[PDB]
């Protein structure tokens, strides 16, 4: 969930 | 220098982005533009185009006030879209995004998958899903 890479970009988690 | 970025993210400037539509000198061609348009008028208080934007069911003017109040609880720190999609025989289009935002000095980030309807020619924010 949250770990998938996040749509940010940021390229490993939402939290991160 | 002088620039004005669109606080959309689009790396253009806001006149010739956001900024003729929230206008009206533009009609929004997509579902994406028009969430832009109203990301912008979040972060530059307009709520005058919030409302307009809004679908007319929704009779956003009763809520002027609440849309007001808002404002004043956050600061918008980003736009990122990752999905758009809209079909004329729908008349209706989704714009996934995450906004970023700043609440009592804490960070947090929004992310939805907002829905919008064609009336007339124009888009019309209407609901979202989290995704």
């Amino acid at each position: 969930g949250r770990n998938d890479p996040c749509p940010c970009g940021s390229g490993k988690k939402f939290k991160k | 220098k002088m620039s004005q970025p669109c606080p959309c993210g689009s790396a253009d400037e806001y006149s010739l982005c956001c900024g003729r539509i929230v206008s009206g000198e533009r009609v929004a061609p997509d579902p994406s533009h028009l969430m832009r348009s109203r990301y912008c008028a979040f972060v530059m208080k307009d709520a005058d185009y919030l409302i307009k934007s809004w679908h007319p069911t929704c009779n956003a003017a009763a809520f002027r006030d609440d849309i007001i109040a808002g404002f004043a609880n956050t600061r918008w720190l980003g736009l990122t879209i990752f999905e758009h999609t809209w079909s004329e025989a729908e008349n209706t289009g989704y714009v996934s995004f995450i906004a970023r935002f700043s609440e009592q000095g804490k960070n947090g980030a929004i992310i939805e998958r907002s829905r919008f309807i064609k009336e007339n020619g124009q888009w019309y924010y209407i609901d979202g899903t989290r995704p």
